DNA sequence: ATCGAGAATCCCGGTGCCGAGGCCGCTCAATTGGTCGTAGACAGCTCTAGCACCGCTTAAACGCACGTACGCGCTGTCCCCCGCGTTTTAACCGCCAAGGGGATTACTCCCTAGTCTCCAGGCACGTGTCAGATATATACATCCGAT
DNA sequence: ATCGGATGTATATATCTGACACGTGCCTGGAGACTAGGGAGTAATCCCCTTGGCGGTTAAAACGCGGGGGACAGCGCGTACGTGCGTTTAAGCGGTGCTAGAGCTGTCTACGACCAATTGAGCGGCCTCGGCACCGGGATTCTCGAT
C-alpha cells in the first residue's frame, strides 16, 4: 500500500532540507522524525496561545498581533525569540508605574 | 617628449602650458603629451599628472572639485573639464574705444563683472599699443569652435537662481558655482503643465534652431547666452538690454569667453526682433534703435491703432523702421476706450480685465509703468430676484451638472468633423434633456435658472448666443498653453498702456483706409477721402467684422481660402453699462466681493446683466459695471441708453429687494455693435469653424500684406494681450525682410 | 531636499508614544535622526553588499531580511 | 502560455496543526508567512546546533540523539522537556510500527 | 473662448493635462 | 509637443 | 467656557494607550523611501528598490528606535525623571555597545 | 600621629592597581567547590579538568567585571558615585540579562 | 560556611575595583552572589550537556569554551 | 614517467607564509559547500595574514612601549582594545589573562585645585 | 613512556613567522600563542560560515574568491576591509601569474 | 592662602631558573598529475514589475501663544560604608596513593548514501463567500473643573 | 471632598467587499525496494591524570571600631515643552506610460573530486640558556595634614 507515513509534518521534505544544507556528510534515519516532532510541538503551543489570545479579541482569524502578544506573554517562548522582531507586531501594553497619574 | 599636439588638425605650431601647476611644468618645451583644450590653449603632461595622479600635490584640489561636480552636475568630471572650469586664465576686452584689444589676465586674477565693465589694458607705457595676442583673432574662425573640446559653462549667471531645479551643466552653467516681479516666469520648471510664453532652459525652440542651425549638435553655448539674456531683461525691463550690458555678466575662463562675447550680439538681436526682450512700452529714439542699420531701409503702413496696430508700430519704430499708422476714428485705442470722468476711478467702456498675468505682456508693461493691478477674489454669490443668495448646495449641485454637460460635449466632438458641427447651445440642451429622460431626476425651477446663469457666462465669454458657437471648436485655443496665474482688474485702465505705446509715433487719425493696392512695386493705400499713402509693406489690423463687411478694397482680392476663414469666425459682441451711485449700497450683502452674479428669471433674459463688478477695489467709491450678452444684446438694440439704464436699475432693485437702492448719478451704455469701424467686442468660432481659421487670416500675402489683431491670434484670441502679441508677431515677420 | 529632516518631529513623538515615553526634551530629534541615520547606514551598506554579489541592480526584500538577520536583528514576515 | 516555477512553504502544515488545536478558528496570511519564517528560523537554529555539535565529537552523522541534545540546549526548560518527550514518542512510535 | 471668463470660470470639457518631463532636471 | 512651445518662437 | 483643555500628560498617557494599542506603520512612506534612497546613493549609484524592502527597513527602523526608547525611558526613570534627555539615549547606546 | 589618607585614596589608588594587574582574583578551592556544587544538580558524580575550572573562573570574572563597568555608568548617570542594587537590576534589564 | 559565599566580600570588592568602582553599598554582595550563581547555572547547565553527549563523566576545557561560545561570550586561551 | 617537475609547494606560488593546503582542507572538511573553488584559500590566507600582522604589529608597538621583549596576552588585551576596528571585530570576545584597559570615569577623578 | 602519541596541528609556527616579519627581534609568550591560535580559528569559522550561507543564498554550490571578498566585506569593519581586499587581490593575481 | 613626614611608587643590580626558543627524527598530509561530469559563466528573450508623471483631496505637518510642571541647584541630616589594627583561619603548597575514566587500537557489523522507477501531495490556479473595516447611531467611564 | 459638561470610548447594526478557505489539475519529489562500503558501536587495555588525604605556613578573610561624606528629602525658581488652534502643504491616491532588469531557459565550456604514487614539512621529544621575576637597596613623587 502507499500509506507508510501517517504521522505529522513532512519527514521527506525536512529530510531533504537536512541533507541539502551541508550540515554533516550523512544524515541518519530517525532524525527528521525527531526534528519534525519538536517543530510540531513548538508550532502547536504557539498557535494555541494565539488561539486563546485570538479569542480574547473575539475574532476568528489570527493576525500577527496575536502572534506578537502570544509569544511575548509566555516566558519561554519569549526567551526563545528575544532577538526576533515580528513585523506588524507592536508591543505589549507595558506602562512604567511612575507614569501612572496618582492623586486623591 | 614632443612639441606636437594630440588633437588632429590643431594649428598650434608651438603649444605652451597655461597651467604651470606642477613644479615640473614643461612650459614652452618638451613634454610626453600636450593636452588640448582649444587651438590656443594646452597643458603639459606634467601638470595633467599634477592633478590626475594620487601622489601629486594637485590631486586634492581635483578630487574635491570632482565631488562638488558630482553633487551638482550631470557631466563627467574630466581633467580637461577641471582645467576649463578651474585653471584656464580669464580674458577681458579693453574698454578704451579706440583700442578694444583682448587681454589675458594673470592666472591668479578672478574676472568679475565689475572688472570687465571698466577694464583697460594694463589694469593691475602705452599698454594699449602692445600687440594683441595672435590667438585672439583665431577665435573668430568658424572651425575654431569645432576644435573646442568642451562647451563653455557660465559662472554666476543671472539666470542661475531661476533654474535651481536643473543640472547647471544642462543649461550651460557650471556645477561648481553658488525680488523679481512674481509674474515673470520665463523658464519652464521641470514637470510643469504648459503655460504661455515659457521657454525650455535646456532645449532650443523651433525658430531658434532655424536661425542658429550651427547649434543643433550642441546647444550648450546658445542656451547659456539666451537664458542669461532673458534673465537680464526680466531683471530690469525698463531699459534697452544691450551687448555692453550683457558682456560683463558673461563669466567663463579661456579664449572661449571671446567666442561667447561675439555670439551674444547675434542672439540679442534675434531675441529683440522676435519680441522676447526690449519690448512692451520701452521707448527708444534716434541713435538708440534696437536693431542694426541693416534692418532700417524699408517702410510700412499700419492700418488701425488698437492694441495690435500700436504693438507692431511700437516694435517697428524701436527697430529703426519707418512706420506710419492710419486710424479711421478720431482717437486711438480701438476696443480699448476708458472713461476717466467717474469720481476717483477709471472705467473701461471696452477692455479692462487681464486674463492670466504670468508672463503676460500686459503684466510686463505694468511693471515698466509702475502700475499695480487688482487681483480678483474667487467669491461670486449667485443672487436671485429678489434678494435671496443661492443655497451653497444648490450652487455646487448645478455647477457640477453644468460642467458635466461640457464633459460629454467634449466627448461627443472627438469623432466629428467640421462638416458635422452642431451649435454648442443645441448640443448642451439635447444632452441635458436626454439626461433628465435617462435618470428620473428632476431639477427645481431655481436649479434650472442657476444652470441658465452658467450658460449666460459662456455667452459672455464667446460674445454670442450659444446657438451660434461651435460645439467642436468653442474652446479651440486651449489646445495651446494658456496664460496662467491671476486674473486682474487693470484699475488705471488699458488706455495708459495704449497712450504709452503710441507716444511719439506717426499716427494719422480720421483716416479710414478704403483701398489697398499691392499689384505694383509698392503698396498704394487710399483713404475714404482720396488721400494717398505708399510704402513697401502694409499691415492690416482692422476688426474681424470690418474684414467680413469688406470695407477695404483689396487689389488683388483676398483669396477664397482667406475669405472662408474670415467668414467662419464670428464677430462676437457684448455691451457694458457703468453706473455711479451716491454711496456703496451693496456692501452689507456683498461683503467686499469683487463681483456678484444675477440668477436669470428665464432663459431668454439670461444675458441681461448676469454679473456686476465693483469697480473700486479700495471699497471707497460707488461704481458698478455690468455686461449685456447673448440674446440680450439684440433685445437692447432699439432701446435708448436711458431705457437700458432703467432695466439695469430695475434689476438691481430686484437683486437687493429687502433694502433701498439710491438713484444713479452718472452712467454710460456702450454701443460697440454700431461703432462703424469696430462693430464687435471679440471673435469666436462659429459652428462649422476651426481654430485654424486664426492662422489662415494671420497668413501674410506675398510678404507684402500682413495681418494682425485679436482675430488673427489662434493661441490667444479675443484679448488685448492676444492682439498685442499678434502685432509683435507681425513686426518680427516684417523686420526679417 | 534634506531627506533626513523628512523624519518629522511628530513621527519621532509617535514612536516615543509607542515606546511608552511621556515627555520629550529639546534636542532629542537631532540625535534621533542621527541614530536612525547610523542604523540605516549599516543596514543599507550590508544590503548593498548582499546585492552587488548577485550582480543585480535591484535590491529585494530577502536581501535586507538577510542583512537584518546577520546583525542579530531578525525580522519575520518577508520570507527567510 | 508558459506558467511559472513555485517554492514550497509550511503553510498547509501550519494550517493542519491549527486544525488540531482550535479547529473552527482561522488564520490570516501575514501571520501565515510569519509562522513560515518562524519555523525556518527554528529549523536553522536546530540544524545549525546539530552541525556545531557533530563537529566536536569527530563524527559526521546527524542521528536523532544529536537533535535531542541540541533541543536540550536551545529550548529553555519546560518546553524542552515536553519537546524531547514528544521526540521520544515519535522515534519510538515510528520504529515500533 | 473659455479663457475670457474671470468670474465663475467653467471647468468641464478640458483635455487631459500634459506635464513636461525633461532630463535636465535634478 | 505643440502645446508647450513659446508662441513667439514657433512662427517658423 | 474656554478652559476644557487637559493636563500635560492626559493626552500623553491616553496617547500611550492608543499608540501602544495600535500596530500600523507610522513614518510616512515617501519621505522614508527618499531617505533610504539617499542613504543608499553613497555606497553605490543608480539603484532600484522593491517596495516591500522599503517596508522591511521601515520595520527595522521602528523596532530599533522603539526599543531604544524602551531602554532610554528606563534609564531616565532610573534618574527619578519622567522626561528623557539626550544623555540617556547616549547611555543606553553605550550599554548595548553601540560605540 | 595616626592619619588615614581618606575615603578615596585607597579607592582610586587601589583601582589603579587592580585595573593595572592581570591575575585571577577569587580563590581556587572555594570557587572549585562552587562549580562542583552547582554541577551536582544536573548530574551526580562529575569530574573536572583543572583548566576548565580556570576557564569558568575567567569567564565568570569577566562577566561580573563588565557588569560593574555598566552598573557604574548607571549609577554615575544618577549623579551618584555608589553602586546600589537597583542599578545592577537596571543594567541586567537594559542589557537584556533580566529574563 | 558560606555554602556559596566563597566569593568573599573583599573578593567582590576586588572584582569591582578591577571594574573601576569606588564605593559599594551593603546589599551588593548577596545580589552579586545571586547573579554569579545564575550565570554559572546557565553556563555549566549547558556545559554538562556537552559532557553528557560524548557519554563521558569528566568535564573538559573544550566543553566550557564551546558552551561559552554558544552563549555569545567567546573566550580564547583554552582552545 | 615522473611526478617531480620542480616539486614545489604553494604559499610560495602565491608569495605568502600561510598553509594553503591546511586551510584548504579545512574549507573542504566542514561542510560549507559541496564544491570548493580553485583559489579561495589563497584569498582567505591573504586576509588572515593581514589580520595576524595587524594584531601582532600593535602588540609589538605596545610591547616596546611597556618595556618588555616578549608579547604576553596583556599586550594582546590593550593591543586589540586600542584600535577601534579591531575592537569592533572582537567586541564579544573575552581573552583570558587580559584584564581591563585603564578607563576611569570623570566623576571619580579627584575634585582638587 | 615508549608509545606513539597522537599527531596534532596548530598555527603557531606561522604566527611565529609573521612575528619574524613585523618585529623580527621580539619574543612572544606561550599562552599568547594559544590566544592567537584560537583567534585564527574564530575568524576562520566566521568567514567560513559567512561563505556558507552567503553561497547558499544565490543557489550556488561553490565557494570562490568573489564569495570570500563579499564575506570579508561583511565582517571586516571598513578600513580593515579595504587592505584585506588589496592583499587578497594581490595574492590571487600574484598566485595566478605563475 | 602654601610647605614638610612619610609612605607608596619608581629606578638599578645580581640570581635563578625555568619556560621560550631551537634542533633532530620522522609519519602523512600536501603535492603533482592527470580525468569528467557538471556548475556555472554566458546570450538572449520576456514581460513584469519598478520607475516616472500629473492632477485632486486633505490628514498631517507646521507654526504661534501659554502656562505650569519638570529639571535642577542648594541645605541639612543621617549612616552606611571606608579605613585600619588584631585575631584566626582556612587557602596555598609539597608530597604521597589509588584508581576510574579518558584516549587508543582493534573488531565486527549494521546502515545510511546511492539508483531507478512510481505516483499522489502539495502546489499553481480560478472562485466566492462570511469576517472585518467602516460608518452610524447610541449609552457608559472617567476627566476636569468648580463647588 | 461631590457634581455635571463633556467627551473620548465601549456597544449593536448594516454593508460591501474582498482575503481566505476551498475545489481542479498536474508533476516531481517523496518514497520503496534493493546494494555496499564505512562510520561507528562495542571490548579491552594503557596509563595518566583526576581525586583524596595529610601536615606545615600563613596571606587573606573576619571582625571591631572610628568617622565623614554621600544619598536623599525638601524647596525654590527658571524654562521648555505639551496643548490647542489657525495656516499650509505636500503625502496619499489613483490612474497613466515606459522600459530596465529579474527571471527563464538553453549553450557550451573550463573546472573540482578520484585516485594514486611521491616527499619534505610541521610536529613531538629533547636540550639550553637569557629575560622576567624577584628580592634588595635606594631616590622620586604625591598625598595629607599642617601653616
Ligand atoms: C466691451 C468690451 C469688453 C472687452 N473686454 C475685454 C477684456 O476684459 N479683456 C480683454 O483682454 N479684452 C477685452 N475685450 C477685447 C479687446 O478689447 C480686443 O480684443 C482688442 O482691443 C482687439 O485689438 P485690436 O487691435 O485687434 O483691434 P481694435 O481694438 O479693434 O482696433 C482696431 C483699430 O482698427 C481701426 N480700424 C478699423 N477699420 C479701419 C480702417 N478702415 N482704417 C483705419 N483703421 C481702421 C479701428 O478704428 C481701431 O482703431 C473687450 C472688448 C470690448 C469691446
Ligand atoms: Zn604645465
Ligand atoms: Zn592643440
Ligand atoms: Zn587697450
Amino acid at each position: 500500500r502507499s500509506s507508510r507515513a501517517g504521522l505529522q509534518f513532512p519527514v521527506g521534505r525536512v529530510h531533504r532540507l537536512l541533507r541539502k544544507g551541508n550540515y554533516a556528510e550523512r544524515v541518519g534515519a530517525g532524525a527528521p522524525v525527531y526534528l519534525a516532532a519538536v517543530l510540531e510541538y513548538l508550532t502547536a503551543e504557539i498557535l494555541e496561545l494565539a488561539g486563546n489570545a485570538a479569542r480574547d479579541n473575539k475574532k476568528t482569524r489570527i493576525i500577527p498581533r496575536h502572534l506578537q502578544l502570544a509569544v511575548r506573554n509566555d516566558e519561554e517562548l519569549n526567551k526563545l525569540l528575544g532577538r526576533v522582531t515580528i513585523a506588524q507586531g507592536g508591543v505589549l501594553p507595558n506602562i512604567q508605574s511612575v507614569l501612572l497619574p496618582k492623586k486623591t | 617628449g614632443s612639441r606636437k599636439c594630440e588633437k588632429a588638425g590643431c594649428t598650434a605650431t608651438c603649444p605652451v602650458c597655461f597651467a604651470s601647476a606642477s613644479e615640473r611644468c614643461a612650459k614652452n618645451g618638451y613634454t610626453s603629451r600636450w593636452y588640448h583644450l582649444s587651438c590656443g590653449e594646452h597643458f603639459c603632461n606634467e601638470c595633467f599628472d599634477h592633478y590626475y595622479r594620487s601622489h601629486k600635490d594637485g590631486y586634492d584640489k581635483y578630487t574635491t572639485w570632482k565631488k562638488i561636480w558630482t553633487s551638482n552636475g550631470k557631466t563627467e568630471p574630466s581633467p580637461k573639464a577641471f582645467m576649463a572650469d578651474q585653471q584656464l586664465p580669464y580674458w577681458v576686452q579693453c574698454t578704451k574705444p579706440e583700442c578694444r584689444k583682448w587681454r589675458q589676465l594673470t592666472k591668479e586674477i578672478q574676472l568679475t563683472p565689475q572688472i570687465a565693465k571698466t577694464y583697460r589694458c594694463g589694469m593691475k607705457s602705452d599698454h594699449c599699443s602692445l600687440p594683441e595676442d595672435l590667438r585672439v583673432l583665431e577665435v573668430s574662425n568658424h572651425w575654431w569652435y569645432s576644435m573646442l573640446i568642451l562647451p563653455p559653462l557660465l559662472k554666476d549667471s543671472v539666470a542661475a537662481p531661476l533654474l535651481s531645479a536643473y543640472y547647471p551643466d544642462c543649461v550651460g552653467m557650471s556645477p561648481s558655482c553658488t525680488g523679481m516681479n512674481r509674474y515673470f516666469q520665463p523658464f519652464y520648471q521641470p514637470n510643469e503643465c504648459g503655460k504661455a510664453l515659457c521657454v525650455r532652459p535646456d532645449v532650443m525652440e523651433l525658430d531658434e534652431l532655424y536661425e542658429f542651425p550651427e547649434y543643433s549638435r550642441d546647444p550648450t553655448m546658445y542656451l547659456a547666452l539666451r537664458n542669461l539674456i532673458l534673465a537680464l531683461w526680466y531683471t530690469n525691463c525698463k531699459e534697452a538690454l544691450t551687448p555692453q550690458k550683457c558682456i560683463p555678466h558673461i563669466i567663463v575662463r579661456g579664449l572661449v569667453r571671446i567666442r561667447c562675447v561675439q555670439e551674444v550680439e547675434r542672439i540679442l538681436y534675434f531675441m529683440t526682433r522676435k519680441g522676447l526682450i526690449n519690448t512692451g512700452v520701452l521707448s527708444v529714439g534716434a541713435d538708440q534703435y534696437l536693431l542694426p542699420k541693416d534692418y532700417h531701409n524699408k517702410s510700412v503702413i499700419i492700418i488701425g491703432a488698437g492694441p495690435a496696430g500700436l504693438a507692431a508700430a511700437r516694435q517697428l519704430h524701436n527697430f529703426g523702421i519707418k512706420v506710419t499708422v492710419l486710424e479711421a476714428k478720431d482717437r486711438i485705442g480701438g476696443r480699448v476706450w476708458d472713461d476717466k470722468s467717474f469720481k476717483g476711478v477709471t472705467v473701461g467702456r471696452g477692455a479692462q480685465i487681464v486674463n492670466g498675468c504670468i508672463n503676460n505682456p500686459v503684466a510686463l508693461m505694468c511693471e515698466q509703468l509702475g502700475i499695480s493691478m487688482h487681483k480678483f477674489g474667487e467669491r461670486c454669490d449667485l443672487i436671485q430676484e429678489g434678494g435671496r443668495i443661492t443655497d451653497p448646495t444648490i450652487d455646487k449641485r448645478m455647477d457640477f451638472h453644468f460642467n458635466a454637460l461640457l464633459d460629454v460635449v467634449s466627448e461627443w466632438r472627438k469623432d466629428k468633423t467640421q462638416l458635422q458641427d452642431v451649435p454648442l447651445g443645441e448640443k448642451i440642451e439635447e444632452i441635458y434633456k436626454a439626461f433628465i429622460k435617462e435618470s428620473g431626476i428632476q431639477f427645481s425651477e431655481l436649479e434650472g435658472q442657476v444652470l441658465q446663469f452658467h450658460l449666460s457666462n459662456l455667452e459672455y465669454a464667446c460674445g454670442s448666443n450659444l446657438h451660434q458657437v461651435s460645439a467642436r471648436s468653442w474652446d479651440h485655443n486651449e489646445f495651446f498653453a494658456q496664460f496662467a496665474g491671476d486674473h486682474t482688474l487693470l484699475t488705471p485702465g488699458y488706455s495708459v498702456i495704449i497712450e504709452k505705446l503710441a507716444e511719439g509715433l506717426d499716427i494719422q487719425l480720421k483716416s479710414p483706409v478704403q483701398c489697398i493696392d499691392y499689384s505694383g512695386d509698392e503698396v498704394q493705400v487710399t483713404t475714404t477721402d482720396g488721400t494717398g499713402y505708399s510704402a513697401q509693406k502694409v499691415l492690416v489690423t482692422v476688426p474681424l467684422a470690418l474684414l467680413q463687411k469688406g470695407a477695404i478694397q483689396f487689389n488683388p482680392p483676398l483669396s477664397e481660402k482667406k475669405m472662408k476663414a474670415i467668414n467662419s469666425l464670428g464677430a462676437g459682441i457684448i455691451e457694458k453699462i457703468a453706473l455711479q451711485f451716491p454711496y456703496r449700497f451693496w456692501d452689507s450683502k456683498v461683503q467686499g466681493a469683487d463681483f456678484f452674479g444675477h440668477v436669470p428669471p428665464s432663459a431668454s433674459k439670461r444675458g441681461l446683466f448676469a454679473v456686476f463688478y465693483d469697480m473700486d477695489p479700495q471699497k471707497k467709491h460707488s461704481v458698478l459695471m455690468s455686461v449685456i450678452a447673448g440674446e440680450a444684446v439684440a433685445s437692447v438694440r432699439t432701446l435708448d441708453d436711458k431705457q437700458v439704464l432703467q432695466q439695469c436699475m430695475a434689476t438691481l432693485r430686484e437683486l437687493f429687494k429687502e433694502q433701498e437702492v439710491p438713484d444713479p448719478t452718472k452712467y454710460f451704455v456702450t454701443r460697440w455693435s454700431t461703432d462703424p469701424w469696430i462693430q464687435m467686442a471679440y471673435s469666436f468660432v462659429k459652428t462649422g469653424g476651426s481654430g485654424e481659421a486664426y492662422d489662415i487670416i494671420a497668413e501674410d500675402i506675398q510678404g507684402t500684406v500682413f495681418f494682425a489683431g485679436e482675430a488673427t491670434n489662434r493661441h490667444f484670441p479675443q484679448t488685448v494681450t492676444g492682439a498685442y502679441l499678434s502685432g509683435v508677431r507681425e513686426a518680427s515677420k516684417i523686420a526679417a525682410f | 531636499r534634506d531627506n533626513i529632516q523628512g523624519i518629522t518631529k511628530p513621527a519621532i513623538r509617535r514612536l516615543a508614544r509607542r515606546g511608552g515615553v511621556k515627555r520629550i526634551s529639546g534636542l532629542i530629534y537631532e540625535e534621533t535622526r542621527g541614530v536612525l541615520k547610523v542604523f540605516l547606514e549599516n543596514v543599507i551598506r550590508d544590503a548593498v553588499t548582499y546585492t552587488e554579489h548577485a550582480k543585480r541592480k535591484t535590491v529585494t526584500a530577502m536581501d535586507v531580511v538577510y542583512a537584518l538577520k546577520r546583525q542579530g536583528r531578525t525580522l519575520y514576515g518577508f520570507g527567510g | 502560455k508558459r506558467r511559472k516555477t513555485r517554492k514550497e512553504s509550511y503553510a498547509i502544515y501550519v494550517y493542519k496543526v491549527l486544525k488540531q488545536v482550535h479547529p473552527d478558528t482561522g488564520i490570516s496570511s501575514k501571520a501565515m508567512s510569519i509562522m513560515n519564517s518562524f519555523v525556518n528560523d527554528v529549523f536553522e537554529r536546530i540544524a545549525g546546533e546539530a552541525s556545531r555539535l557533530a563537529h566536536y565529537n569527530k563524527r559526521s552523522t546527524i542521528t536523532s540523539r544529536e537533535i535531542q541534545t541540541a533541543v536540550r540546549l536551545l529550548l529553555p526548560g519546560e518546553l524542552a522537556k515536553h519537546a524531547v518527550s514528544e521526540g521520544t514518542k515519535a522515534v519510538t512510535k515510528y520504529t515500533s510500527a | 473662448a473659455r479663457t475670457m471668463q474671470t468670474a465663475r470660470k467653467s471647468t468641464g470639457g478640458k483635455a487631459p493635462r500634459k506635464q513636461l518631463a525633461t532630463k535636465a532636471a535634478r | 509637443d505643440p502645446h508647450f512651445h513659446h508662441f513667439l518662437l514657433s512662427q517658423t | 467656557k474656554k478652559p476644557h483643555r487637559y493636563r500635560p500628560g492626559t493626552v500623553a498617557l491616553r496617547e500611550i494607550r492608543r499608540y501602544q494599542k495600535s500596530t500600523e506603520l507610522l513614518i510616512r512612506k515617501l519621505p522614508f523611501q527618499r531617505l533610504v534612497r539617499e542613504i543608499a546613493q553613497d555606497f553605490k549609484t543608480d539603484l532600484r528598490f522593491q517596495s516591500s524592502a522599503v517596508m522591511a527597513l521601515q520595520e527595522a527602523s521602528e523596532a530599533y528606535l522603539v526599543a531604544l526608547f524602551e531602554d532610554t525611558n528606563l534609564c531616565a526613570i532610573h534618574a527619578k525623571r519622567v522626561t528623557i534627555m539626550p544623555k540617556d539615549i547616549q547611555l543606553a547606546r553605550r550599554i548595548r555597545g553601540e560605540r
